């Protein structure tokens, strides 16, 4: 969708796989603030705001 | 012919023009009949790194 | 390449087509559909180009 009308996704109860996003090779950007971007597959959350 | 070069040598694909692709590595004759067809591949050809 | 350079540092594919036309006869034709012959009068014909 065009950035007026940003679409916004709701991710929760599910097991969430982030080595997919970042062995990538076609994202040129992957900034992280307030996380590290190799620990986001550590960490445990409760809802994901795409 | 199908080929991948880069942006700056796509000029170099027809008849009489000079550069390194015309010399080295693809040269059209001058009395050349046909069409250039070229289409840019980023995602299919540019992984980051 | 990367995704991030610019566009003339940015992959392009290139197709050049060359059309050889000889005195053999012609093979690859185009998507044209076939008329029925009339014959005895003067008529406008494309006999296979």
């Amino acid at each position: 969708a065009s950035v007026y009308a940003w679409n916004r996704k709701r991710i929760s109860n599910c097991v969430a796989d982030y080595s997919v996003l970042y062995n990538s090779a076609s994202f040129s950007t992957f900034k992280c603030y307030g996380v590290s971007p190799t620990k986001l597959n550590d960490l445990c959350f409760t809802n994901v705001y795409a | 012919d199908s080929f991948v070069i880069r942006g700056d040598e796509v000029r170099q694909i027809a008849p009489g023009q000079t550069g390194k692709i015309a010399d080295y590595n693809y040269k059209l004759p001058d009395d050349f009949t046909g069409c250039v067809i070229a289409w840019n591949s980023n995602n299919l050809d540019s992984k980051v790194g | 390449f990367q995704p991030t350079n610019g566009v003339g540092y940015q992959p392009y594919r290139v197709v050049v087509l060359s059309f050889e036309l000889l005195h053999a006869p012609a093979t690859v034709c185009g998507p044209k559909k076939s008329t029925n012959l009339v014959k005895n009068k003067c008529v406008n014909f494309n006999f296979n180009g």
